RNA sequence: CACCCUCGA
């Protein structure tokens, strides 16, 4: 999943690398 | 000294203008084009320039 | 190898879809007709739809009315949706009046005789405790697609709100050909039109504009000189 | 413009200034980019004007120290390992370390899984290094770019160029009727709608009480209430609309930090800059000429790129010198049908749609008599006020939505010497026109040179025209290779697809995610920047693509699919890359940009036409121009351009009577200007004559 | 030997350079007809000596400047250089 | 024509309309007609039409670099608010459709509007002034739909076939006609070779005399053709009498058939040729199948199998600097150098690799745009790139566009890519201020005179014959023989003239002196024309526009400063050597030059350099000093031997360039003579301009040169 | 629905088997919907007969050279496929050509049988030589459009007998194309502009007339279904 | 109108 912090829809993403810090 | 005033180094070749008390002859197209006279070039030289244009004799009835 | 005439033949998908087809076509000729009456279908159908709109506590789109969710902007792209007939052929003029709370749906409106809605269900609005909602809705009948009339150019004045008139009926036009292109003396194509529409008219209603459409304008052709 | 404009301005590093550095003292070193740069300041947002290099955006994870520098996070590496700890680094202390680039194959413990390693080493070195050597490593892939740059999709397969105008256009979106996610997106669009601002969120959990287009109520747990007010119609500084519609409805629980409201280019929380469209790419009758656009005509029948602009217009009554300038509705010399939209005070009234010329605000002032025409004071025996009235400038109409007043007299505080003051304010609502410019991500833009009616536009299979023609010629010359990507992908996510699962994942779909192996129609994707969708993993998609609802696939694997000429049926012999993409509608708009001018103002020194559409000024005939005419010869036309059509007092007027008389265009006169040059020579003590051919001076 | 002139394009401006020496010298000839043929207009309702009028059939609303360039590839001018 | 906005042209034609409003009685009295036009009453769109017809209007777009960048079109009143611009005229005023905009200009006076009419209309205009060449052609899609139904496909359904066995020949259709109903029914392609019996078009001159010859082919003889249905739709476009052309339509040929038109035919069957070229181009690139897809852009299939070798070899050079066999600064260019034969590899295997259904290639080898080396970087793989130093990295962009690149990798195409748009900038300025010094140089300079009469001009080396006895073009044939005029009588070795005095050398003319043995003329140059004030024009020669002898009055001066100021947007020598060359600098080179013909003294050490002359006829020793960091330039010695590097004992003629760099002009004024420099700069700037792919006729050079000797100092009052 | 008035036909005449005509003002975008339509129904939709095969004598598995004649077969085969005729009977028909010695073939020395008939008795076929004689059949049938040879393949006997390509449509070339033209005040109305070059068999006039009324019973097809609204 | 900013081909 991509943005799971808020609330926002669920925009699924081609991510391979994990976000270790949020922006 | 109108074409070269307005070329580059304007007051350096405004004041060689004046020393020398330099008449400018106004025949070139940067200047006429300047005080906007006809440009001597094109359809502004004296061949083309000065014509004038009669129908020949043959015309219609009315 | 000489002619035999066409047939036409309808088949029906869905209420609101149908499949037309067309044999026996000159080999080639298939694709044309079905470009030709597709072309015809989406632009020259008479359909009706709403010419203007005028809410009472508003005086141009571009504002809110009190207890409504959707502003005066998108009630507006809500009713463009609104799907309607008319018998009446001249201006002609429905009503909405409802008060909140509630959701208002298109089925709220009342239409005076001559003219229909088709899909009572859609969303218009949605009101709170504070919400009334009085609308009128200028209805006339045509054709493709005429910008909201001016009211320079109209004898309306300012509590008039123009909207852009969605007037076709038809939906969604498309063909396809089998083509029997066997070696030999016969050759010819099979054309299959599929025709689909938003419950104003049915298919086969839309087809047969088109076919008088046509027959009307080719008619200019017969005519010697 | 829209939310990210504003944001990006926000978040701007500018280098001129004072006690910075002079425009002109500016050399090509201070401009280009620094090693230093990575992860503070964004090598790709720049400007392409005369400031490039000059101004850039701050790099997303980028902060700025009590002291002034840039930091940037780093990942701290023990013994070959990868740890959460997380320390921000200046350039200088960057540079004391060695640091791997963030797209390093890691084990799920933390050690690299190859020995050597891409590394970036002091002086902006970048080399190879063994796994036991890296110190810090990057946090993510997207470390270096700006916000706008983030939300490029397949960012890495774009040119730097193309890059550049696709994060500045992106800012130059205009806010849409209705907004649009787009289908293809990176992630960081949800981050910059809220971070902008420009949207509503709770700031406390709760329920929401009441819920109106005006307001919205939230009832917190603890008892409390807060209540948001959206702006609705607002003008922007660039005439934009910001407006703000609520998302929850009545009686919904909200988390904190929700999205309860978004306002322009916004859906849901997330940017839309623009709207998903479907697209074809192939040449058309010439219409889509490099880089022209063919749009189809459902655009405008549905507003799908509708677009909302707002004028604010100003007066005021001052007092001059013969008395007092006074706003009435009675007008000398003014008919009671121009007059008919104004109300007792001579401002037009709500809801009245205005063309150009037309009377917002009648105000009269009082003129002299010693100031009138000995032609004017005839006309006025042989039959004290002129009209000075507010109207509509030339290319503007809409309807007036609001109206403010301030009176000296009634308590409000004006300038001194005014006594009223009157802003109307307009509102247009521009479809989208021959002329207008769109653009996508990857500075792919183009103005429309044709919108076609949706019957003739090439449509697929099932009969759905197309929405957007471009020309291919205009594709591989610019290295914009995103686009195409972005357009499979955009079709994968309308149409869905669906992986075969039975014996075994694809060997391709090994490093997708199992959120992935299945997707509805109209499902929202992430391709983040550096990382995301790699072509292995579209071919597959577009193998696997969800057919439609008769139950045909449309578009083959390679991604083309079979089209029908609208116009003539025959469908096009080769099949054609058909896909979805994300247009943005650019404030670059003919309806502002289109001027032209018979005549109008002068300026008083040189008397040559004012400059500008605003002053209703003409072009200007500049020198190269002027070399054009010279090389064509054409000396009249020349002499015409710059004596009666320009400075030429007496002739440019005895020209506009010819015309009206029909007679011919009398002889050119002497431009006023060079009275000017020759009256500025004098000043500087030279004594500059004109002589004649027999020798004496002329005056 | 060519597709009908249309608009502009007529008379052919290759014609057109036959009966003139230079591009520059058929511009005045042209214009100066034309201002001539103006003041025939003008100058139909009074006064005489008025300048030669429309030597070849004029075409409804035609400008002045193309019936001088009719009559120009025609062969019915003179000139004085 | 040209479409102007309605709304545009009401206001720019405002005084007209309340003239024809209040003659209509459409208003009661021209006040009363501007009130009118003010409010947009609907009367004016009715009217406005009389005003604006055949009234033409003038377009410009900025930077106007040439006078190309201002034309004259019909005004055509069209809804909306954009101009619409004719599709050829672009390349004219290099002007794309992403948000350009131009400026309209309404001429008023008589003269104006005759000007516009006949000077500057668009159609009159199809020739740059600068080299000759056609530009209002098929450019872009156009070229690229008549490469593709001009196309020969072996395969192609509908294809002729030979009589064997049972059935006669297959695919011989009787009428051009008879082929297009069979591509309508689905049997003939458009591109399959076949034979066709025409009747409407001129068969080649080659088999027109054998099958004819005694009478010219007159329309409605019949004759059989081998051709495609395509090609003859082609053919149908240019002008009836052209001979059939049965090439496929690339770029090159599209532009050598137009320029033959031009030379040829009239002006005005050119225009509208043109235009029908422009329809055809575009209905057949709408259905050439060209379109971009992620799976036509193949890449290498053995990429890795190509890439890791030339990282291999960037990996050699690290251990001999490990242990110090090189230097720092070596190793830089040894890694460069591995690289650079990595891209020419991988562009060998990429044209073998890419298939020619791919419609990129179809794109590049039709001739419509771009390069085969930005399908190397999009397919391939993007290279070494450079930082903003200046030397190439020693680490590559192995990545391509469609792989990938790395994060790394983009921020380091930054650089280059950055610097670029920064640069390029500074260039354009510049080059802006070179153009506005040549213009102000010669703004004076006109064709005053017809013939000066001077004997004077320059030998042109036509030719070079090898020697086997094979004659190979010169290539600067073009820029230094066409649009010339004799300045001697062309002689073979017979008897013979080939071309006479003071005729235009035009290509057909040119090939006269080619196939007749002749190598060299001398031709008539501006340089060479003695008049008082102005230019004759023989010596000028053809006015390049206009395919004729230049009129009296053209100010020519401009339009060579515009020509030579055009093209400098695109330079690295480089520009700066274009302005030392105008200035008359002592140059960065300083090469020194044989004072006197004589006997070489090569006296090489290393300490320094010495050489001295000795006089071959009297005189004495010149001795001259120069640094050992120059080096001679291989002179074409006594010996016939081009490759002759200046020893001693060589016979050097007086004023003989000694080491390679570049000789001060002001001293080889006070050697050789005027004409010698003159023709020493001419061909000077002109290496430079042609080093770059850029084609300036010699004859706007020599313009500006005439101008830089026009003034002679004073020794004695 | 209401009406949408004034569109007229006008025809040139270029040639007298050659006109162009022109239909004008058609509404946006009616031009290019009834266009292609016209032309291919023009083109494949006119009835009119045609050469199916032929037989030369002397020729059986060669088809290369007839002796005494200048043209080859092909040649042969090609002056003949222009040769425009018409049938009154809806069977095949068969005609014969023969003559013997020097002189010039014509389409006048054609023989037709009952029902049949040549309108262009003045083609040059062949040029015969001294002591030259050639003999050919020709079977001729009614159609419409042009069919291949290929499929005609069954037409000739194993003996000689050699299909050719069957031109039956009446018509020869037809091509067309659509400007914009402004009735009122918009600018959005079409103006269709046909060219067609026909053979001698008809005149313009009555095969854009047989089009059309194929094309109106076509349409009327889908006419007959409802009957509602559209203008005149 | 003087400077200033941001931007477009």
């Amino acid at each position: 999943s991509n943005n799971s912090v808020p609330g926002a829809p669920n925009r699924v993403s081609f991510a391979k690398l994990r976000e270790p810090l949020e922006v | 000294w109108l074409s070269a005033a307005s070329f580059q180094e304007t007051t350096r070749v405004l004041t060689d203008a004046a020393i020398n008390c330099r008449s400018d002859k106004l025949n070139g197209l940067k200047e006429n084009v300047i005080i906007g006279k006809l440009i001597p070039a094109g359809t502004g030289i004296n061949r083309y320039r000065n014509i004038a244009v009669q129908p020949t004799e043959e015309a219609r009835a009315a | 190898l000489i002619s035999q005439r066409p047939t036409l033949s309808e088949d029906v998908l869905t209420d609101n879809r149908s499949q037309f087809v067309i044999e026996p076509l000159e080999p080639g000729f298939g694709y044309t007709l079905g470009n030709s009456l597709r072309r015809t279908l989406l632009s020259s159908i008479p359909g009706a739809a709403v010419t203007s709109i005028r809410i009472d506590g508003v005086l141009h789109e571009f504002t809110t009315v009190p207890g409504v969710k959707e502003d005066v902007t998108e009630i507006i792209l809500n009713l463009k949706s609104l799907v309607v007939s008319s018998e009446e052929d001249e201006p002609v003029t429905m009503y909405l009046r409802k008060q909140g709370p509630g959701e208002v749906t298109a089925g709220d409106i009342v239409p005076p005789a001559g003219v229909t809605v088709h899909n009572p269900g859609m969303h218009i609005a949605t009101l709170n405790d504070k919400g009334k909602l009085e609308v009128e809705l200028v209805v006339e009948r045509g054709r493709g697609y005429v910008p909201a009339v001016q009211n320079r150019a109209s004898g309306a004045e300012i509590g008039r709100i123009p909207v852009d008139s969605i007037y076709s009926p038809v939906l969604k036009v498309t063909y396809k050909v089998d083509a029997t292109r066997v070696e030999q003396r016969t050759d010819f194509d099979k054309l299959i039109l599929d025709v689909e529409t938003k419950n104003s008219i049915s298919p086969r209603d839309a087809l047969a504009s088109a076919g008088k459409t046509l027959v009307e304008l080719f008619g200019l052709a017969r005519e010697l000189n | 413009n829209n939310p990210l404009s504003g944001l990006t301005h926000k978040r701007r590093l500018s280098a001129l200034g004072p006690g910075g550095l002079s425009r002109e003292r500016a050399g090509l070193e201070v401009r280009d980019v620094h090693p230093s740069h990575y992860g503070r300041m964004c090598p790709i947002e720049t400007p392409e004007g005369p400031n490039i290099g000059l101004i850039g955006s701050l790099s997303v994870y980028a902060r700025v120290n009590p002291f002034g520098f840039i930091e940037t996070p780093y990942r701290k590496v023990v013994d070959g390992v990868v740890s959460d700890e997380i320390v921000y680094l200046t350039a200088d202390e960057e540079d004391r370390h060695v640091v791997a680039q963030a797209n390093s194959p890691i084990d799920a413990d933390g050690r690299f899984v190859e020995p050597r390693v891409l590394v970036r080493r002091k002086a902006g070195e970048v080399e190879y290094v063994p796994s036991s050597e890296v110190d810090y490593m990057d946090v993510s892939p997207r470390q270096m770019v700006s916000v706008a740059t983030a939300m490029i999709p397949f960012l890495e397969h774009d040119d730097a160029n193309r890059a550049l105008m696709g994060a500045n256009m992106q800012r130059q979106a205009v806010p849409l009727v209705r907004s649009e996610a787009p289908l293809v997106g990176t992630g960081m669009e949800l981050r910059a709608a809220i971070d902008a601002g420009d949207v509503v969120v709770a700031e406390e959990s709760g329920v929401i009480e009441e819920v109106s287009a005006d307001y919205i109520t939230v009832m917190h747990d603890n008892g409390t209430r807060r209540t948001y007010r959206m702006r609705k119609f607002a003008r922007s500084n660039h005439g934009t609309c910001a407006n703000q519609c609520p998302i929850v409805d009545a009686g919904d629980r909200v988390e904190a930090g929700q999205v309860i409201a978004d306002g322009p280019c916004t859906d849901d929380g997330e940017m839309a800059l623009g709207k998903n469209l479907l697209v074809a790419i192939m040449p058309w009758e010439g219409h889509n000429y490099e880089d022209a656009i063919i749009l189809s005509n459902r655009l405008v029948e549905e507003d799908v790129l509708t677009s909302i602009h707002i004028e604010e217009h100003e007066i005021d009554a001052r007092d001059t010198k013969l008395g007092a300038e006074e706003i009435t509705r009675d007008i000398p010399n003014i008919s009671d049908e121009v007059l008919a939209d104004l109300d007792e005070r001579g401002i037009v009234r709500i809801g009245a749609e205005v063309r150009d010329g037309d009377i917002l605000v009648g105000k009269v002032t009082p003129k002299g008599e010693t100031e009138l025409t000995p032609e004017e004071r005839l006309l006025r025996a042989i039959f004290e006020v002129r009209d000075t009235s507010l109207k509509v400038p030339h290319g503007e109409s809409g309807k007036v939505i609001g109206i403010r007043v301030f009176s000296r007299e009634d308590e409000d505080e004006l300038p001194a010497g005014v006594n009223e003051l009157v802003r109307v304010y307009v509102a247009q609502k521009r479809k989208i026109s021959d002329g207008d410019k769109l653009a996508g991500r990857h500075g792919n833009k183009g103005v429309i040179g044709k919108i076609l009616p949706v019957e003739d536009m090439p449509f697929l299979a099932d009969g759905t025209p197309v929405d957007i023609i471009l020309n291919t010629h205009g594709v591989p010359r610019r290295m914009n290779i995103g686009q195409i990507l972005e357009t499979h992908l955009g079709w994968c996510a309308h149409s869905g697809w669906k992986v075969d699962a039975a014996k075994g994942v694809p060997d391709w779909a090994a490093r997708l995610p199992d959120e992935l192996l299945e997707a509805q129609p109209n499902a929202i994707v992430s391709t983040p920047v550096f990382d995301g969708a790699q072509e292995a993993e579209l071919q597959g998609l577009l193998s696997c693509t969800l057919p439609n609802r008769d139950g045909d696939v449309l578009v083959d694997a390679d991604g083309k699919a079979m089209l029908f000429d609208g116009r003539s049926g025959e469908p096009f012999p080769y099949p054609v890359t058909v896909g979805y993409m994300y247009i943005m509608k650019l404030h670059h708009l003919v309806d502002d940009k289109i001027h032209a001018r018979s005549t109008g103002p002068y300026s008083m020194i040189t008397q040559q036409p004012l400059g500008g559409k605003a002053q209703f000024g003409g072009q200007r005939f500049g020198e190269m121009e002027c070399w054009a005419m010279q090389a064509y010869g054409a000396a009249y036309t020349l002499q015409e351009l710059l004596t009666i059509k320009s400075d030429d007092t007496v002739g440019r007027v005895k020209v506009y009577e010819a015309i009206v008389k029909g007679e011919n265009i009398p002889e050119p006169g002497i431009p006023e200007s060079f009275k000017v040059l020759l009256k500025e020579l004098q000043s500087l003590c030279l004594n500059v004559e004109v002589l004649s051919s027999d020798g004496a001076a002329i005056e | 030997g060519y597709d009908t002139p249309l608009g502009i394009t007529n008379p052919p401006i290759d014609e057109l350079l036959d009966r003139v020496s230079s591009k520059y010298a058929l511009v005045i000839y042209a214009a100066k007809r034309a201002r001539q043929i103006n003041d025939y207009y003008n100058q139909l309702g009074e006064g005489i000596l008025e300048y030669v009028g429309p030597l070849v059939e004029p075409g409804l609303q035609e400008k002045p400047l193309s019936i001088a360039l009719r009559e120009i590839h025609a062969d019915l001018l003179e000139h004085t250089e | 024509q040209c479409g102007l906005p309605k709304l545009m042209a009401l206001e720019l034609f405002k005084p007209f309309v309340m003239k024809r409003l209040v003659d209509l009685n459409h208003a009661q009295n021209i006040k009363s007609a501007k009130r009118m036009v003010e409010r947009q009453r609907p009367q004016v769109w009715d009217v406005l039409e009389e005003v604006i017809a055949e009234h033409p209007v003038l377009l410009n777009r900025a930077p106007t670099l040439h006078r190309l960048g201002i034309q004259a079109f019909e005004p055509m009143l069209v809804e909306g608010k954009a101009i619409q611009l004719h599709p050829l005229v672009c390349e004219a005023f290099n002007a794309d459709f992403d948000g350009d905009q131009m400026a309209v200009h309404l001429p008023l006076s008589a003269e104006a509007q005759a000007e516009a009419r006949i000077l500057m209309l668009s159609s009159n205009n199809i020739l740059s002034p600068a080299s000759g060449r056609p530009l209002a052609m098929p450019r872009l899609d156009m070229v690229t739909g008549l490469y593709y139904l001009t196309t020969e496909v072996p395969g192609d359904t509908g294809e002729y076939q030979p009589a064997s066995g049972d059935h006669p020949e297959t695919g011989v259709y009787s009428s051009p006609a008879e082929a297009i109903m069979a591509a309508d029914r689905g049997v003939l392609s458009v591109r399959a070779k076949i034979k066709v019996r025409l009747t409407q078009l001129r068969p080649p001159v080659e088999i027109e005399a054998e099958l004819f010859g005694h009478s010219g082919w007159q329309p409605g003889d019949a004759w059989m053709a081998e051709t495609t249905l395509g090609r003859v739709m082609f053919n149908e476009l240019l002008p009836l009498g052209y001979p059939f052309v049965n090439k496929q339509m690339h770029k090159k040929v599209q532009a050598a058939i137009i320029n033959d038109l031009a030379e040829r035919y009239p002006m005005i069957v050119v225009a509208q040729t043109v235009d029908k070229l422009k329809d055809a181009g575009f209905y057949w690139a709408t259905r050439s199948g060209v379109t971009v897809s992620m799976a036509d852009v193949l890449v290498p299939p053995r990429k890795k199998e190509i890439l890791d070798h030339y990282e291999e070899r960037a990996d050699k050079v690290e251990k001999q600097f490990q242990r110090g066999a090189l230097n720092h600064d070596e190793r830089n260019e040894a890694l460069v150098e591995i690289w650079k034969e990595a891209t020419d590899e991988v562009g060998q295997a990429l044209r073998e690799h890419y298939p020619d259904d791919n419609p990129i290639i179809t794109i590049v080898d039709s001739g419509a745009t771009g390069n085969f080396t930005q399908t190397r970087t999009l397919a391939g793989m993007k290279g070494l790139v450079t930082n903003p130093k200046g030397e190439f990295i020693p680490r590559p962009v192995k990545s391509s566009f469609r792989e990938g690149l790395t994060v790394l990798e983009y921020f380091i195409n930054t650089h280059g890519a950055r610097k670029g748009l920064a640069d390029t900038a500074l260039r354009t300025a510049d080059s802006g201020y070179l153009t506005r010094r040549l213009v102000d140089v010669s703004q004076d300079v006109i064709v005053r005179e017809h013939d000066c009469q001077t004997e004077r001009g320059i030998v042109v080396e036509l030719a070079e014959r090898a020697p086997d006895g094979t004659l190979i073009r010169d290539p600067y044939i073009e820029t230094s023989a066409y649009a010339r005029t004799l300045g001697t009588d062309a002689v073979d070795e017979a008897g013979n003239v080939i071309v006479e005095r003071g005729q235009d050398l035009g290509d057909p003319e040119i090939d006269a002196l080619l196939a007749a043995g002749i190598t060299q003329v001398k031709v008539r140059s501006v340089l060479t024309c003695a008049t008082s004030t102005g230019v004759c024009a023989t010596c000028y020669g053809r006015s390049m526009a206009t395919g004729k002898l230049v009129d009296i009055g053209e100010a020519v001066g401009i339009v060579a400063a515009q020509s030579i100021g055009e093209p400098g947007t695109q330079l690295t020598g480089g520009l700066p050597r274009v302005q030392e060359l105008f200035e008359a600098r002592v140059p960065r080179g300083k090469a020194p030059i044989a004072d006197v013909t004589g006997r070489v003294r090569l006296e090489d050490g290393e300490r320094f350099y010495k050489i001295t002359i000795v006089p071959d006829d009297g005189g004495e020793e010149v001795v001259y000093d120069k640094i050992s960091k120059r080096q001679r330039l291989r002179v074409f010695k006594h010996e016939d031997g081009s490759e002759r590097v200046l020893s001693d004992g060589d016979h050097v003629e007086v004023g003989q360039q000694l080491m390679e760099g570049s000789a001060d002009p002001h001293e080889v004024l006070r050697v050789q003579g005027p004409r010698e420099v003159q023709i020493h700069l001419v061909r000077e700037v002109q290496e430079v301009y042609r080093a770059q792919g850029v084609s300036i006729h010699d004859k706007h050079i020599e313009v500006i040169v005439r101008q830089m000797l026009r003034r002679v100092t004073i020794i004695d009052s």
